[PDB]
């Protein structure tokens, strides 16, 4: 179903690419949302988007720094990360939500108890330095 | 007729991402005011989506409450109307189901922050 | 529209059109929902307040006293008058009602909705 | 002041018309409310009418029973009781609220909880049966 990658370790200022796939159905028209679970912290929606390419949410602790962008052409959606911080050090997990879609509002499906339809198995994101 | 909380009816909202249209809605206000008052505050009752994904959402299964599909309560779309817009009752929710209602109102209105 | 809404802030906003007994046109309200929606939903759940009376004569309404909220009148929350605002009905912040007032608000909003269960 | 009269002892099926007059002041556009109070029982609103006389309210156990109307006149807002029954055993009172007004709704004003601004001393109702 929904599988994603892209994570690792990185220094303070680095940069990473996370990865969202789907096999067996259109992303295209579906909400997708960008969460992440730092250790004793409250799910966090980071970035969302409602099926139209154009209701976006950030997070106000990643404005400027993090990207979405979905590729309709390779069925995947991509959370560009710049400037990473210690603080962003979480598991980072994709969802999709199948349509019909009660609200055309990328904040909406950010909130952190929106059971989405599909859930990516998660990738560990890393910022530390010595 | 009389007008009692929980009772499912249909109501005539338009004009108004507020949930416009002849709708179904279900009465959430108290009974006194349901009596004396010449108003009513309502929840939406939409058909476009069929499960709640958040709590402050409602069930109501169509095979329960002769309804045109399965159905879910938004409990954060609640609006006051004069009673004249209440055109024809549906039905009305069981004590079990407004309970899930009462619950998701008062995540809904914050009234749990203690 | 706001920038943070938060529950218990008190906005001007636009409510045209109504019909009947409801509430409407441009005037201050008082954000009722919880502070997860206030951020992430596009709408926001309000209750109207009327200069048209300044003191509370059923449970339902709580005063507001202008020599404390910078209001033009003494004014009346009325609990029996919600509606759900899209974001951009919200015109301009007016204050914010202190924890004790909203406590009253909280009574006021638990008998207009019968959540006494 | 606000002066309730008329009451008194009556049969079953006998027939009453208590009178609410204010003194000083005007009732023309002022709500109107009637309300009894019977020992051990709560207090019900009888009837009430709104500074309109459009929209006027009846308990459910009066309806067709009790008569309520204004006299702008004699300053004066009448409840005729008809068909009356031992239940309508109780305290009258009668009760005005000074404009501005919320709603033109006679029912509002005849909810258990509204705060008047004025009232009466209440008037004695006994039928026995």
């Amino acid at each position: 179903q929904l599988q994603e990658s892209g994570g690792g370790l990185v220094q303070p200022g680095g940069s990473l690419r996370l990865s969202c796939a789907a096999s067996g159905f259109t992303l295209d028209y579906y909400a997708i949302g960008w969460f992440r679970q730092a250790p004793g912290k409250e799910r966090e929606g980071v970035s969302c988007i409602s099926s139209s390419d154009g209701s976006t949410y950030y997070a106000d602790s990643v404005k400027g720094r993090f990207t979405i962008s979905r590729d309709n052409a390779k069925n995947t959606v991509y959370l560009e990360m710049n400037s990473l911080k210690p603080e962003d050090t979480a598991v980072y997990y994709c969802a999709a939500e199948a349509p019909p879609l009660l609200y055309d509002s990328g904040s909406y499906y950010c909130q952190p108890l929106y059971q989405y339809d599909y859930w990516g198995q998660g990738t560990q994101v890393t910022v530390s330095s010595h | 007729d009389p007008i009692r909380r929980g009772d499912v009816y249909l109501a005539d909202l338009s004009p108004v991402s507020e949930q416009g249209g002849v709708r179904p809605v279900v009465i959430i206000q108290n009974d006194t005011g349901n009596k004396y008052s010449p108003t009513v505050i309502v929840a939406a009752i939409t058909g476009r989506i069929n499960k709640a994904k958040i709590p402050t959402h409602v069930e109501i299964e169509k095979k329960k409450y002769k309804l045109d599909k399965d159905s879910v309560i938004l409990l954060e779309q609640i609006r006051t109307l004069d009673k004249k817009r209440l055109k024809e009752k549906l039905t009305y929710l069981s004590d079990d189901k407004m309970k899930e209602v009462d619950n998701a109102l008062m995540i809904s209105l914050g009234l749990n922050a203690v």
